[PDB]
Parts: C-alpha cells; structure tokens; sequence
C-alpha cells in the first residue's frame, strides 16, 4: 500500500486481467466481423439435402426434342414399368430424378430422334440397366423402407440415392472413411441378422470376434455422423430400448438383400446389375442419419414407391 | 455453441494449472 | 533478484506472439481477402 | 547499482534493467507505427466494414 | 544481476526463427497457390 | 573484461559477448537482404495478392 | 566468460543438418515429382 | 582443455554409419526398383 | 587407457549376433528360397 511493490502488484494484476478479457473480446469481434455465416441447407421440394440444378448437362437439342415428343405424343408409347403416367409426367420425372440423379444428358440412354426406340443405337444397354434399376428401387422401398414407422419421415429411395450425381465410378468404401480401420475391411454381409454380431456373454467367442464387431460398429457411427449412443444405452449394449437399433436391423437386412440379389445373384458377379460393387451404409447415408439424396414423401412415381 | 463463453471456461480450466507451476518455479529459484 | 520484470516481459511476448498467430490463421481461413488463393 | 535510474522506480529497476526497458519501449512504439500503416494499407485494399 | 543472459536470448531467437520458417513453408506449400513440387 | 565494450553498454555485455553480438547482427543483416531478394523474385514469379 | 562452448554449437549444427537432410529427402521421395526409385 | 574426446567421436561415427547403412538397404529393398530378393 | 579391449569385444560380439539374426529373418520371410516349406 505504502511501498511501490504493493502498488505495482495491484496494477499488474488489474492490467493482466483487463488485457486478457480485451484480447478475447477483440479476437471475437474480428472473427464475427470477417467470417461469413454458414449457408442454409437446400430447400428443394424433392430431395432432402440434394439439388438437380444447374441443369447444364442437358443440351438445348435434348429439350427441343423432348418438347416435340410431348407435343406429338400425349401418352407414352412403349413403357414396361412406369404405368399410369402421361408423357408430360414421364418427362418431368426423367428430367428431375433420372438424368438429374446421375447428372447426364438424355442421350446417355435414349435416342433423341425417337424416345420410344429400343435398339439400333450404341446406348441400349444403358436403358436396359436403367429399367432394371427402376425395378430394384421399387422392390427396395416397397418391402424394406415400408417396415419403418411414420416417425422417421416416410422418405423414398430414388436414383439420386446411391448415385449423388454420378453415373459410374461409385465408391461404397472411400479411403476417407477408413481412418482407424484396415484398408480392406468390408461389411460382413454373409451373416444373418439379428445375431450376426452378438458377442456379449458368449463362451464360444473371443477377442477376435469382438474386434470384428467393433469394426462394423465404428463404420455404422461414421455413416450416421453420430456417436455410439444413437442406437445404444452404453450401460448395456444388448438392450433394445432405442428405436434406431430396430431401424438398423431392418437396414442390415436390406443391404444384405442388395448384396445377395443385385450385386452377386446366385453367387456369380456376372449376373448382377452392379459392377461387383458391394453396398455399405455410407453409400446412401453420406454422414447423415437421413440420406441427402432421399426423396420426400409423394415425390416418386407411385409404381416405384412404398404405397403399392 | 456460444464460443465466447466456452473460451472463458477454457481459460479458467487453464488457470487451474497455475499453483503447481508456481510451486515448480519456487523450488527451482530457491535451490540454486 | 526481482522476478517481476522478467516474468512480465516474457508473458507479454508470449501473449503477443500467440495473438498474432491466431488472428493470422483466422483471417486466412475466412476467404474475405484474396491472399493465398489457387 | 542504482545510477541513471530515477529514484521513483529505484526499488524496482537497476541500470541494466533501465537500458533493457528503454529498448523494449522503443520497440513497442516502432511496432505500433508499423501496425497502423499496415491496417491503413489493408483497408485501402479491401474494406471490412460496409 | 542482468535481467537477461545473452545466451538465453540467442537460443530463444534461433529456435523461434527456425520454427517460424518451417511453419510458413508448410502453410505456403499446403495452400496450393504456387506450383512447386507438382506431378 | 570490459575493454572493447563501449562505455554505454558496459553493465550489459562482456568482452566475448560483444564479439558474439557483432557476429549475430551481421548475420541478421545478411539474412534480411537475402529475404528481400527472395520475396521480390517470388512476387515476379507469382503474385500472392490479387 | 564465454557465453557458449564450441562443442555444443558443433553438436547442435550436426544434429540439425542431419535431421533437415532426412526430412527433405523423405518429402521429395513421397511427392512423386522425380522419377528416382520406381518399380 | 580439449573440446572433443576422440572415443566419443569414434563411437558416434560408428553408430551413425551403421544406422545409415541399414536405412538405405531397407529403402532400396522395399522400393521394388531392383530385382534382388524376389519370389 | 582411452580404449578398453573388453568393451570393443563385447560390442562386436553383440552386433554380429544381432546382424546375423536379422539377416536370417529377412531372408526367410522374403520367400525367395525353398527353405522349410510345409
Ligand atoms: C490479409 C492479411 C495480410 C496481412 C495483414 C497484417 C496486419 C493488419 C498486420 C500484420 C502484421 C504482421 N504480419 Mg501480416 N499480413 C499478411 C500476411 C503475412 C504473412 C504471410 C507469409 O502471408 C506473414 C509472415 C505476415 C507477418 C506479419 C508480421 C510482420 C506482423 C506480425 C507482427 C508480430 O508477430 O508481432 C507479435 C510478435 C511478438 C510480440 C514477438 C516478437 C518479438 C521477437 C521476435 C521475439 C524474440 C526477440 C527476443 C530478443 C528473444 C528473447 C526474448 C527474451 C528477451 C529472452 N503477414 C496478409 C497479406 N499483417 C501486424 C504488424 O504488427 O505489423 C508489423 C499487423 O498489424
Ligand atoms: C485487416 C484485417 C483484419 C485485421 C487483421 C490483423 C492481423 C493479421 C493482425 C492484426 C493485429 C492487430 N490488430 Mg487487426 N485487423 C482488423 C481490424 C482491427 C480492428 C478494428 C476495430 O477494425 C482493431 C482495433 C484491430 C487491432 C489490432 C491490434 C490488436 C493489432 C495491432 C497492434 C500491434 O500488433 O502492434 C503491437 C506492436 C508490437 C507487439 C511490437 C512487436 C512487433 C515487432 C516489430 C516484432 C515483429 C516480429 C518480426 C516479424 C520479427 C522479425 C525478427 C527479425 C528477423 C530479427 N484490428 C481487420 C478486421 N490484425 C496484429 C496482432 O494481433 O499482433 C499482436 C496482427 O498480426
Ligand atoms: C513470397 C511467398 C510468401 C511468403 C513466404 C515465406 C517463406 C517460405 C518464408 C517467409 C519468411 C518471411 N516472410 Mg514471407 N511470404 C509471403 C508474404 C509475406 C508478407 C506479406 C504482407 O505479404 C510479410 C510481412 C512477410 C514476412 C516475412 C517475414 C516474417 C519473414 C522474413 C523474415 C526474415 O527476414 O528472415 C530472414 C532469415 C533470417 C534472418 C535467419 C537467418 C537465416 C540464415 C542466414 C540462413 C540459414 C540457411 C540454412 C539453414 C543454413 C545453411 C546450412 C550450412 C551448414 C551453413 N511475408 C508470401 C505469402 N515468407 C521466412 C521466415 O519466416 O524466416 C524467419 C520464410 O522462411
Ligand atoms: C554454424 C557453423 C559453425 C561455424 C561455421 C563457420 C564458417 C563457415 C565461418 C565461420 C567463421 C567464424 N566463426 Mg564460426 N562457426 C561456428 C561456431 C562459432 C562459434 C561458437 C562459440 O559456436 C564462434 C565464437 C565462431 C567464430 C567464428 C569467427 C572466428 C569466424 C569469423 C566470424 C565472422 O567474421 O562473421 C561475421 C560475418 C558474417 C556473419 C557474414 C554474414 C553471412 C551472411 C549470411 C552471408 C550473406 C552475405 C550478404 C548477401 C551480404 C551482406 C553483408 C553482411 C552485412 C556481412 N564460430 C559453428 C559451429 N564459422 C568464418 C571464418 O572463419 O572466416 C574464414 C567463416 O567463414
Ligand atoms: C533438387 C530437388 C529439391 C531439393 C532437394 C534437396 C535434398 C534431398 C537436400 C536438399 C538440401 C538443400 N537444399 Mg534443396 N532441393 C530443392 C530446392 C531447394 C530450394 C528452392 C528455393 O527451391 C532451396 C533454397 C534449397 C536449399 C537447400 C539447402 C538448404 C540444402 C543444401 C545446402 C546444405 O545445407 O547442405 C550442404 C551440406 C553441408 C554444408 C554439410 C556437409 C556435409 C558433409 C558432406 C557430410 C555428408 C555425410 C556423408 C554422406 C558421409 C560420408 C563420410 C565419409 C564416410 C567420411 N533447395 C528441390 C525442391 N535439397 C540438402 C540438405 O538439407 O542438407 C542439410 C539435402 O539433403
Ligand atoms: C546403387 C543402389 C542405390 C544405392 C544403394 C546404397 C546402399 C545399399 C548403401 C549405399 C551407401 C551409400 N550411398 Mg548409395 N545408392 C544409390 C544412390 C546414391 C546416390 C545418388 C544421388 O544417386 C548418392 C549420393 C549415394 C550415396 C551413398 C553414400 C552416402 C553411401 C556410401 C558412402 C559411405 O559412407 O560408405 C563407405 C563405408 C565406409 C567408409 C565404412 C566401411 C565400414 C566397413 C569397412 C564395412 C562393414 C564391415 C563388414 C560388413 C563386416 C566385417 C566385420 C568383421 C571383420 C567380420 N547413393 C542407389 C539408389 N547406397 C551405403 C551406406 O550408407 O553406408 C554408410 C550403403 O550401405
Ligand atoms: C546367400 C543368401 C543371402 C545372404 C544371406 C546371409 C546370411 C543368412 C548371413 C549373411 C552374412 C553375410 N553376408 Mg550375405 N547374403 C546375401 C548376399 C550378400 C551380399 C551381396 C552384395 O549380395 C553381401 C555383401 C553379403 C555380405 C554378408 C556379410 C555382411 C556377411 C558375411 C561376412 C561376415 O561377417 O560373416 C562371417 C561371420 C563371422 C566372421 C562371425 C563368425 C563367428 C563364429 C565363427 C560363428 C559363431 C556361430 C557358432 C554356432 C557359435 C559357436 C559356439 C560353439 C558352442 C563353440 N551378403 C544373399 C542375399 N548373408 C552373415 C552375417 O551377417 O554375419 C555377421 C549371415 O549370417
Ligand atoms: C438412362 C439413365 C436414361 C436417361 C439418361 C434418360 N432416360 Fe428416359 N427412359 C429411360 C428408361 C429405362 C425408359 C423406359 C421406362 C420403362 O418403364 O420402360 C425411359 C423412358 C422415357 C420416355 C417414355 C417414352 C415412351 O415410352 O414412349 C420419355 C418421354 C423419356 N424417357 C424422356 C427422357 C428425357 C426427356 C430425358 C432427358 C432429361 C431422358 N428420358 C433421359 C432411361 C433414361
Ligand atoms: C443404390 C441401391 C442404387 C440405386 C438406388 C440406383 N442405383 Fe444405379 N447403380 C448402382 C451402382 C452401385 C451402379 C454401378 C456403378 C459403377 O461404378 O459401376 C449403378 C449403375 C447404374 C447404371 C449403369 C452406369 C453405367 O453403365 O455407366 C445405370 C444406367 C443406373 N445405375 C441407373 C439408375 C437409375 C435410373 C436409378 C433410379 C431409378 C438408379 N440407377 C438407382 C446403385 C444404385
Ligand atoms: C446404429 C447405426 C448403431 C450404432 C451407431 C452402434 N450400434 Fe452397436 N449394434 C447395432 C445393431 C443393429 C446391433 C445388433 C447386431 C446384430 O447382429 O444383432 C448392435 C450390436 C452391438 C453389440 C453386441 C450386442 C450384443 O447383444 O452382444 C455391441 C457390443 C455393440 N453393438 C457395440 C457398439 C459400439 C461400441 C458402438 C460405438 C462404436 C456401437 N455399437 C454403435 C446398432 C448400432
Ligand atoms: C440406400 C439403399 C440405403 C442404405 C445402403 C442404407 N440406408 Fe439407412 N436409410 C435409407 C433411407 C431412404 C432411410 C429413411 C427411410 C425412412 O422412412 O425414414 C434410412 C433410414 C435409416 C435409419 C433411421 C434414421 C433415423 O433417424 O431414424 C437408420 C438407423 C438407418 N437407416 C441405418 C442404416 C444402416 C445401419 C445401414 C447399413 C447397414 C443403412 N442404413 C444403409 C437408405 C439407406
Ligand atoms: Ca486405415
């Protein structure tokens, strides 16, 4: 108080405190001044978090031929899957969802001069595979996503799911998601669910099986963008008190079905419609609990939805 | 997240380290 | 030997260096200015 | 040794500490001038308040 | 007696300069503004 | 001891420390010159402010 | 007396040079810019 | 007296040479550029 | 003496044994030779 030492100590303390708080204040003022605000998510009336636009991959001649065909044909001429739709509705679907979920041109699969032509041009195999992928989508969301309750939202599987704006070169297991895992681990789809990855209390099992369980479980919670507690109460992992675990059982059955029926039907790759590329949880869920390419209810041709 | 309250709380967590550091410095200074 | 002056100057230098680094990284990662762009 | 240091701060500074303190304050003033110039140039480049 | 030894100042300045040189080189290399070791 | 040190800096620098300090300042000057040339050449190559 | 010993400066310089050489060789090898050791 | 002792220099040189020999041999072996020990 | 003969002998013996073991392990793991195949 009387000496210079005490006055210096008091002044130093107050200066240090005010300098610290002012440093934090100016740091955050500058930060909030220059840093832009994050962009709000998409408000597309079809997709959850995905957009078809800009539609620059579709040329002008394609649109002109589409308009001419609609004018000259009020009803479809040769359709085997898309039933109960006029040419206008079929063309709207083929612009918004087909060729907008793959981001390609109408000439990728069709012949521009005649949209009803089946063969005679070098891109007929693309149209065949597209029809088979329509039938697969119908089956998939007709007897696998129709088992989920209404509290999830009622979203549909469409072309932009599993594709995300690419035609070929799809990567179910990218290198970005192999961060803590060996870069050859794949989802064990040869097992039966429920029961394929149960380890608790079993005396015919050891730490090798627990490791194989943990690889799949970390894949799951990277694919959801969540922690382990999204599907579990961590005080007892066998418990089924969170509904996401039942949702995940249904989705494991669906992905095993995709592997058995469409990737390697009958055990041989040559008969599948996919280039031997096995599915994963990440292929649809790109780090979110609802896939960005999923269609909102009522936005998918009724023949390819869960309602029939 | 506020990011301004979190930084002050982080500073409190860090300033909780100070007495041990002063103990080490006192031991070093007083034993030449 | 008094410990006040050396401690004060050391803590001041450390604060200045840390603050300069933090502000530079914050400005760089914001994109407001051209600076190092591809 | 307490020489060339004013009596007010003699219980705190020596002469060597006085010289070091003088160097420090001169450095601070130079840095402040350069910082002001830098901010003026950056504002002339791209204003951050609009 | 002295507030600072010359040895400590030299050591600190050398270490700081080396660390800063490495940091700037890595930041500029990672930015991608310059060609440098492409291919 | 305090023989080559100027009278102003006697309480700070020894005889050896003065020579070491001279070497250090000459090194810093050379490094600054080289850094200026390097920065000019890099700006000629690719400007980093647009 | 002497602020530094010659032995310490020699040791520090040798260690720094060796570490720097190894680091630069590793970076250049991993970059893929030069042919060098290719299968 | 003496800055460096000869024995320490001999020991350091020997260990450094051995380490470098091992490192370069393993780098060249695993690179796959030379035939050497194959299949 | 600046150099002790015992230390050099011990270091040489240990280094030779370690190098021989290492070379044997690398050469067997290589798979180039038809040596101890089931
Ligand atoms: C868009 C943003 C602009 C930009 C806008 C600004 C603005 C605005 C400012 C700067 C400032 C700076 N900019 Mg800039 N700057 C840009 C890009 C860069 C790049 C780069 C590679 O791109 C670099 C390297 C820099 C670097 C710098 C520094 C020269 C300076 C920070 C001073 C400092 O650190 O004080 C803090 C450092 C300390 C407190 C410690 C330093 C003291 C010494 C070095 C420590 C050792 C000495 C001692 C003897 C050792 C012993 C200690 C004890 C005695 C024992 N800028 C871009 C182009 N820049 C600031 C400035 O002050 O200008 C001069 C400033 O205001
Ligand atoms: C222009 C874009 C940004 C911005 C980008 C930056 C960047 C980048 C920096 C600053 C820094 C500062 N800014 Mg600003 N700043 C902005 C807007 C503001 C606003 C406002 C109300 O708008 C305010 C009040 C400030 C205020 C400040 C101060 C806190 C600070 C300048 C003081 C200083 O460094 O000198 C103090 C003087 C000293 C500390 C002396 C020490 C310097 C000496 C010369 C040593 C330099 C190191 C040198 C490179 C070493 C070389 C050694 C030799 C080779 C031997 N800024 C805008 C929004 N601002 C700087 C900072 O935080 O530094 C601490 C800084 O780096
Ligand atoms: C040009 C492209 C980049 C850029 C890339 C770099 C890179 C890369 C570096 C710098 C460095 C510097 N840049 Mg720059 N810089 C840019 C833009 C800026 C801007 C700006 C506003 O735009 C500013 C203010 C700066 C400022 C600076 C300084 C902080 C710093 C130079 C200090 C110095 O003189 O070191 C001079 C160096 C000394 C005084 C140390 C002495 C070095 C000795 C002499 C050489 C040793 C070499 C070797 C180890 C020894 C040989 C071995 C044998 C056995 C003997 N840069 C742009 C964005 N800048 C350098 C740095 O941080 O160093 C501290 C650095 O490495
Ligand atoms: C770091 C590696 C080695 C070492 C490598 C060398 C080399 C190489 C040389 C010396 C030289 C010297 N060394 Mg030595 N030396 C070391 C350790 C020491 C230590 C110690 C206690 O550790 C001491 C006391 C010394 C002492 C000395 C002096 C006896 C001698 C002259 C210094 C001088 O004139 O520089 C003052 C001058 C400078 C610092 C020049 C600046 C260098 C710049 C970076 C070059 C750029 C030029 C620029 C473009 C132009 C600007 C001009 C400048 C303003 C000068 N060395 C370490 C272990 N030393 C020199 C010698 O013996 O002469 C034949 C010499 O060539
Ligand atoms: C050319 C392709 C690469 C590149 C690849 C490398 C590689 C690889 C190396 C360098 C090294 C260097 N490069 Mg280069 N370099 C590149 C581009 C650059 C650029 C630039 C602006 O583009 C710059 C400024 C540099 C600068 C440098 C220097 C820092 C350094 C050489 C000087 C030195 O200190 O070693 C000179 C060495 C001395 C002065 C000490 C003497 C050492 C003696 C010869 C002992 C050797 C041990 C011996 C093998 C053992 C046998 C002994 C017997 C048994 C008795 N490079 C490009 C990108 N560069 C080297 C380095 O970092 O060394 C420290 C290094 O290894
Ligand atoms: C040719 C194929 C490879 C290559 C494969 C290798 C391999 C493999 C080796 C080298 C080694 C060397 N290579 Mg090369 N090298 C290549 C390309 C290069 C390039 C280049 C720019 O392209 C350069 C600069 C070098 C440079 C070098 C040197 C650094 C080094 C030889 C000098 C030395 O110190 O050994 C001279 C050795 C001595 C002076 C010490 C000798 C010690 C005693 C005599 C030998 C051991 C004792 C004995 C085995 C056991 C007897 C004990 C009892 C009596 C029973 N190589 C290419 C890519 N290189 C060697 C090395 O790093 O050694 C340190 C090494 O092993
Ligand atoms: C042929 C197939 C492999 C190969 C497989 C091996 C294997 C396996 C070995 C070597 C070893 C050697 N090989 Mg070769 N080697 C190959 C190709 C090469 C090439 C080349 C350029 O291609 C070179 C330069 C070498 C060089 C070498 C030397 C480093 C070394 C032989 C010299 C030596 O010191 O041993 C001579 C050995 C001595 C001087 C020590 C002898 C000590 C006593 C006499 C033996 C003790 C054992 C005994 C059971 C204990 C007695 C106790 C009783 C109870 C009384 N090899 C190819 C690729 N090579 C050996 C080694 O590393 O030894 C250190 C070794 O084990
Ligand atoms: C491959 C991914 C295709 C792309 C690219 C486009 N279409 Fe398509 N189209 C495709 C198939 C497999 C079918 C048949 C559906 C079925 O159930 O059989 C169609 C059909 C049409 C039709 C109907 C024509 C008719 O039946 O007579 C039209 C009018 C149509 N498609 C339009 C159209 C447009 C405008 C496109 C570019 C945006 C386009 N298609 C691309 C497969 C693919
Ligand atoms: C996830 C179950 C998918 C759904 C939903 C749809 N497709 Fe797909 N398709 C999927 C995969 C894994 C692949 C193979 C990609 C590869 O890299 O090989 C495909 C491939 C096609 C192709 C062929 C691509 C080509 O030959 O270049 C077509 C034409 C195609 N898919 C069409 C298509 C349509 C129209 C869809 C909506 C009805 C659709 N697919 C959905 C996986 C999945
Ligand atoms: C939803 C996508 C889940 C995430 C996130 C996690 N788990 Fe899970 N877990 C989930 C299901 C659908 C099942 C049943 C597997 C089956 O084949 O029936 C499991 C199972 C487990 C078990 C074993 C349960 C048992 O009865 O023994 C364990 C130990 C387990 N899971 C652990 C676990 C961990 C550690 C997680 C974070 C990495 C985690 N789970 C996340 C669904 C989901
Ligand atoms: C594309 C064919 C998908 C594959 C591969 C996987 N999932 Fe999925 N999932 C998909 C859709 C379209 C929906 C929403 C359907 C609805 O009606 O809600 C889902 C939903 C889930 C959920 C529920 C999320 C929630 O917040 O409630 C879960 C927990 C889930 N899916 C898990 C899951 C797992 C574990 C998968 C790998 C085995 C997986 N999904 C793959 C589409 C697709
Ligand atoms: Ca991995």
């Amino acid at each position: 108080t009387n000496t210079v030492r005490g006055r210096f100590y008091i002044v130093a303390g107050i200066i240090s405190v005010v300098m610290a708080v002012a440093s934090i204040a100016i740091f955050w003022w500058i930060f909030y001044t220059i840093t832009p605000a994050p962009a709000p998510p998409l408000q597309n009336p079809i997709y959850v978090n995905y957009t078809q636009e800009p539609t620059d991959y579709i040329s002008a001649e394609s649109l002109a031929a589409m308009n001419a065909y609609i004018q000259a044909n009020p009803q479809p001429q040769a359709v085997q899957v898309l039933k109960g739709m006029t040419t206008a509705q079929i063309s709207a679907y083929m612009v918004a969802q087909v060729s907008g979920g793959l981001k390609v041109d109408c000439s990728y699969c069709h012949n521009i001069a005649n949209f009803a032509q089946q063969d005679g041009y070098p891109n007929a195999a693309k149209k065949v595979t597209a029809r088979k992928m329509m039938l697969m989508s119908a089956d998939l969301n007709q007897n696998y996503t129709a088992k989920l309750p209404a509290s999830v939202g009622g979203y549909q599987i469409t072309c932009a799911t599993c594709h995300n704006g690419k035609a070929a070169g799809l990567e179910p297991y990218p290198i970005e998601i192999m961060n803590t895992l060996p870069n050859d681990w794949r989802l064990p789809l040869e097992l039966d669910y429920p029961g394929g990855l149960v380890v608790t209390g079993r005396k015919d099992v050891s730490n090798h099986e627990v490791e194989q369980n943990q690889f799949a479980m970390y894949h799951m919670n990277v694919s959801m963008g969540q922690g382990c507690t999204f599907c579990h109460n961590a005080r007892y992992f066998p418990s089924y008190e969170i509904a996401q675990k039942n949702h995940s059982i249904i989705m494991l059955q669906m992905t095993k079905h995709i592997q058995e029926t469409y990737v390697a039907p009958g055990g041989r790759i040559a008969d599948g419609i996919m280039a031997g590329k096995s599915p994963s949880c990440w292929l649809c869920h790109q780090g979110a609990n609802i896939p960005p390419g999923a269609a909102k209810p009522g936005q998918v041709p009724a023949v390819l939805s869960s309602t029939p | 997240m506020n990011w301004i309250v979190a930084t002050f709380m982080l500073m409190f967590v860090l300033v909780a380290f100070l007495p041990l550091v002063v103990s080490l410095a006192y031991t070093w200074v007083t034993n030449p | 030997r008094p410990f006040e002056f050396r401690t004060s100057v050391v803590v001041s230098t450390l604060l200045g260096l840390v603050m300069a680094l933090l502000i530079h990284f914050v400005v760089l990662s914001s994109g407001a200015f051209n600076w190092l762009r591809a | 040794q307490n020489d060339l240091v004013p009596d007010q701060w003699k219980p705190l500074f020596n002469n060597a500490e006085w010289l070091v303190h003088d160097i420090v304050v001169k450095t601070i003033y130079g840095g402040l001038i350069i910082a002001v110039i830098a901010h003026v140039l950056c504002w002339a480049w791209t204003p951050w308040i609009r």
